[PDB]
RNA sequence: GGAAACCAUUUUUAUCGCAUUGGUUUGAACCGGGUAAAAGUCGUAACAAGGUAGCUGUAGGUGAACCUGCAGCUGGAUCAUCG
RNA sequence: GCUGCGGUUAAAAAGCUCGUAGUUGGAUCUAGGUUUACCUUGAAUAAAUCAGAGUGCUCAAUACAAGCGCUUGCUUGAAUAGCAUCAUGGAAUAAUGAAAUUAAUGGUUAAGAGGGACAA
RNA sequence: UACCUGAUUGAUUCUGUCAGCGCGAUAUGCUCAAGUAAAAGAUUAAGCCAUGCAUGCGAUUCAUUGAAAUUGCGUACGGCUCAUUAGAGCAGAUAUCACCUUAUCCGGGAUGGAUAACUGCGGAAAUACUGGAGCUAAUACAUGCACCCCAGCGGGGUGCAAUUAUUAGUGUUGACUCUGAAUAAAGCAGUUUACUGUCAGCUGACUCUAUCCGGAAAGGGUGUCUGCCCUUUCAACUAGAUGGUAGUUUAUUGGACUACCAUGGUUGUUACGGGUAACGGAGAAUAAGGGUUCGACUCCGGAGAGGGAGCCUUAGAAACGGCUACCACGUCCAAGGAAGGCAGCAGGCGCGAAAC
């Protein structure tokens, strides 16, 4: 069937090469995962050596990082919105690798709070929910308060990102490859791969 | 003179095998239409059907009328003259007899004073001519 | 500049997000150098620069293993790739003497080797294969 | 072909078996495992021309199905079992220990020992690493991996392995003044004393060694099993002493 | 929740049709070349200054060999001829 | 026909000249009292065949056997040689590179090679 | 054994071939006292094949020692042929820091329900065809039996492997994004012996089966450098073509494929095209030296199983003594259907000079 042999090719000179012999099964391709968005869905694909593949059809949620904070939350994937190999690809939300997409931003303010007692460009005129509560304003001995004071000795974070959270809706990069290891395991934008990815988005937008 | 540099190898290499081109027996052997040419097709040996025998006029200062067969090899269908050897043999060879035939001798050259007769018969009828001569064996 | 196609790029083994640096303000993004090694000591380019190459000996993922050639470069038209040319002799035992034979070897050349021009010498090291026909890469120049 | 291959044949085995050439199309191919096809030998192969113990092969498989044979102090019945260099063989049935041996030709002996030569063994450093859990360990060119190995042992140096105990007793180093065995090459079955390294970075490096005769030559690393330190070898070795005869030299002892 | 028939689509793509093109072989009225063949017809072209010296290139003509014009060569029938 | 052919008349010198690729290229650097090319020696180099020790399978092709004591045994032979890569040494031969606070500061000669100038 | 001899003339010396002369391969004539080794349908028709064989053997035994059946394993080895094939394939050296693996080695890791034989009911002309019904077994099927976070009282996580992102540097290699130590998630389906016969004295010791991780070994896929037939009545060739970036696929790299982009790449040091009565090599014949020719064939590498193509199972196949479809050609039919692949061994027809 499908086949990435070598053969079948011109030589570097122009020559036709000679068939060296009947499609060999190492040597096959099988087709393109091609993932979009929607309900999880994940095939196994036996592959050489008894090993096996995970390739996604339909991917959601993402186990996206936070390089800088050093932190992995699952949030869901809820939109693509720029791709540098075809623009095809974010009109038909093709989850590729490297493909830049948007992800929701409630995980990683809950871990941000949970872990650094302090609020994470919060509204300035809503009061926190019950929810948010619980481990914002909670009261614990000095003790405990002691590895919080500690953590939050560094703790500002950039402009660019606070305006995403603001909206909600954090730009990342997917870093891994659904067709391949099934899942869309991303990681945020920030600073100045933030910037450039921005700055194209919003010139394809204006185009 | 030919050249004699120490860095000359292509060019004697490539005139000595543009040379060989003219030389009688290397392109006899090397050709490509050998085997066309030849009725044998590359081999010692054939069959053939006898259609006819002729009387051929030896060569100048000989005088007599060689007996020679004109056959139909099976292989190819190609038509030939095949000289018939030893006394009285062509009484052997009635038309529409199956024949053994080989070469004469020189590689697809008459021989002697037989114009253009190039093959020779060997066994006619599966019989050996030599035996048919010697009367070792009879006409099946 | 370093950024001027329609993606970003970047070394992969770069954290350019770490806290502690992004807290003092440090601009000194580090740079992943693989020490080419066999004696082959890495250009002040490479070292020290701002351009990303992912084949590139120094500034990229390639590793340097096999056979080391040397060899004139050709022509430098593609994209960071050259022609070098081997020249050698050949020996036919019959004639007793050499005869002049070539081949083209196309290397990738890094941007670190600013200063390519066709006629100067190349050392070539060989290299996991790059593209169709691109399994080397120039490691020195002689001049 | 479409997978791996199973047989070996009679002229493709290695020449260092001496198999007669119209002695049978195939030969006992060694099984994957310590060692490596061309250097090992098959003990159905050690059975039936080495002592004789076998008339033929039904014979060999007749005695080794009995279970009276030990390798490496551990019961084989696999007449296909890569029994290869510095490997023990003890018949406890008829009490016979040997230790696998290079003849100066390049060739297996039968080189008889007692029970204290039988209860141990040498083996070469293949390379150190660092298995899970941040435990040490050692490779050995038979396969042979020990862990928590002392940590001054490096590439290329003995250690004497006891069968008996499975641990690791001394540490001969690979170093300027060590006897040291010759494997492979032309020098297969030649032992000389280390001398000079030329050191290649990017290619097998190599190695000076003279005899006790004084006859000087070189090899590769990978060819150089160290056999003791100084002069001393730590195991017996077959009448010769590792040492080359010349063919004048070897019809003069023959009369 | 698992699932068979079936439907649609994508891909690998046998196979069949015309169409173009390459290579090999081959019939053919008739029109020509070469060769061979003991004793066919016409002449005499060449070998002697071969009876117009021969030959090369070129052009024309004639039953045929050949003849003629122009320029060459000696492989000529002159190694030479008197200032 | 490289070793190793022939070209006046036997077959064979292009009508003659210019010219790119190719081939080939003058002499000259420690005689005395950095790169290459090349040569030497080693490393890595499946057998079977070829060359090559021994052995009365009755000889030999062959084959790789066998040969002594005496019974519960000892010794055996089944050898030896046969582009590219790497390294060591050699520095003739053939190419190739260097310079246009002190020191001799740094350019070989000018071919019975070649080009150009001048004279009449 | 570094060799010549006859033939152009009335005669002579040359040039030059023809012929003779030695070996070897194939075929064949005549003839052949008995024995020993021993090639043998390659040449053309990788043409077609009747008939027989060539792959079958631990767990599960209420049949009569072990039948039948279910599992497990193997059938990817071995054998045959040389059609295709001229940067294919092979030889030597060499990478795989770009990859994948059963068998064999070393280390670490006494749970329920259904299904056959068996009983019986049956269908079809015909298959190594099979549906129901009643059981009924399992190594079949299923189920598995010191640091991090909150709070230093206490709660949880951490096996291997693995995705992404990040931290420091317990080991090497020439060089590692390699291997170890950690940190944050999350799914992931893989694994950490419900196995057979047991024996010795609550304590022990086996044989066996199953089973992941790390390293070997063996095997394979790819990459690099050098060499390998004739032809100019083939001189220019190439448009996924040469390269860049982002992806997709794969075991992995890669125009292997896709999107965008640039105009590149080979060539008289012979590119490109064409031919081969071309599988490459180890080697064979002849043979002063230098060579000339060949090599289907017992070993190594490659390819194929009438021609193509596509796949299942698997550690391993694009398998054909596995399947699926098309084409060519057959076989049995009760005309509704069912089948086939000897270039395995032995034989048969054809083809032939040519082979049991």
């Amino acid at each position: 069937g499908i086949s990435r042999d070598s053969w079948h090719k011109r030589y570097k000179t122009g020559a036709t090469q000679p068939v060296p012999h009947k499609k060999r099964k190492f040597e096959l391709g099988r087709p393109a995962a091609n993932t979009k968005i929607g309900a999880h869905r994940v095939r196994l694909v036996r592959t050489r050596g008894g090993n096996e593949k995970y390739r996604a059809l339909r991917l959601d949620s993402g186990n996206f990082s936070w390089a800088s904070e050093q932190t992995t939350r699952k949030t869901r994937i809820v939109d693509t919105m720029y791709n540098a190999t075809n623009n095809e690809l974010v009109r038909t939300k093709t989850l590729v690798k490297g493909a830049i997409i948007s992800v929701d931003a409630a995980p990683f303010r809950q871990w941000y709070e949970a872990h650094y007692a302090l609020p994470l460009a919060r509204k300035k005129n809503a009061k926190l929910s019950e929810e948010d509560n619980a481990i914002l304003n909670k009261k614990r001995s000095h003790h405990t308060m002691k590895k919080y004071t500690e953590r939050q000795k560094t703790a500002a974070v950039d402009a660019l990102l606070i305006e995403q959270f603001n909206t909600g809706r954090l730009l990342a990069r997917i870093s891994s490859s659904p067709g391949q290891v099934g899942q869309a395991n991303g990681y945020i934008l920030e600073g100045k791969e933030l910037d450039f990815y921005l700055r194209k988005i919003r010139a394809k937008k204006a185009k | 003179g030919k050249p004699k540099g120490l860095c000359t190898a292509r060019k004697l290499k490539t005139h000595r095998q543009e040379q060989r081109w003219n030389d009688k027996r290397y392109k006899k052997a090397h050709i490509g239409t050998r085997w066309k040419s030849n009725p044998f097709g590359g081999a010692s040996h054939a069959k053939g059907i006898v259609l006819e025998k002729i009387g051929v006029e030896a060569k100048q200062p000989n005088s007599a009328i060689r007996k020679c067969v004109r056959v139909q090899l099976i292989k190819n269908g190609k038509k030939i003259t095949a000289f018939v050897p030893n006394d009285g043999c062509l009484n052997f060879v009635e038309e529409n007899d199956e024949v053994l035939v080989s070469g004469f001798g020189r590689s697809g050259h008459a021989v002697g004073d037989i114009p253009g007769v190039r093959f020779k018969i060997v066994k006619v009828a599966n019989t050996s001519l030599i035996a048919l001569f010697k009367g070792k064996k009879e006409r099946p | 500049s370093e950024q001027t196609e329609r993606a970003f790029l970047k070394q992969p083994t770069v954290n350019l997000n770490n806290k502690a640096r992004i807290l003092a303000g440090s601009k000194k993004t580090p740079r992943y150098i693989r020490e080419v090694g066999l004696g082959f000591k890495a250009p002040r380019d490479a070292v020290e620069g701002t351009y990303i190459d992912k084949k590139c000996p120094w500034a990229g993922n390639v590793p340097i293993r096999g056979m080391i050639l040397t060899g004139v470069v050709l022509k430098n038209k593609m994209t960071r790739t050259i022609v070098v040319r081997r020249d050698y002799l050949h020996y036919i035992k019959k004639y007793r003497r050499y005869e002049k034979r070539h081949k083209n070897v196309p290397a990738h050349c890094s941007p670190a080797f600013r200063d390519i021009h066709p006629g100067d010498l190349v050392t070539i090291g060989e290299c996991r294969p790059l593209s169709k026909t691109v399994r080397f890469n120039v490691l020195k120049v002689n001049k | 072909m479409r997978g791996p291959k199973k047989h070996l044949k009679r002229l493709a085995a290695p020449s260092h078996w001496m198999l007669d050439k119209l002695g049978g199309v195939f030969a006992v191919r060694p099984n994957p495992g310590p060692h490596k096809l061309r250097e090992s030998l098959p003990l159905s192969l050690f059975l039936r021309n080495r002592l004789k113990y076998a008339l033929n092969y039904t014979e060999a498989k007749k005695i080794l199905t009995q279970r009276v044979v030990r390798v490496d102090g551990k019961v084989r019945t696999c007449h296909k079992f890569p029994t290869g260099f510095m490997d023990v063989v003890a018949i406890e049935r008829t009490n016979e220990y040997f230790r696998m041996l290079y003849d100066t030709k390049g060739r297996y002996v039968v080189h008889r020992i007692q029970a204290a030569e039988a209860d141990f063994k040498l083996c070469k450093v293949k390379s150190v690493r660092t298995v899970n859990k941040g435990v040490p360990v050692l490779t050995t060119t038979d396969g042979r991996t020990i862990r928590y190995p002392d940590p001054h042992v490096k590439v290329n140096d003995t250690i004497v392995f006891n069968i008996s105990t499975q641990k690791i007793t001394d540490s001969v180093k690979f170093e300027p003044g060590n006897l040291a065995y010759v494997t492979g090459g032309r020098n297969v079955g030649r032992v000389g004393i280390i001398g000079h390294r030329e050191r290649l970075p990017g290619a097998s490096d190599i190695i000076h060694i003279k005899d006790s005769a004084g006859h000087s030559f070189a090899t590769r690393i990978s060819n150089v099993f160290v056999i003791g330190k100084g002069n001393k070898a730590l195991v017996s070795l077959p009448t010769g002493a590792g040492i080359r005869l010349s063919i004048a030299e070897e019809r003069d002892k023959r009369m």
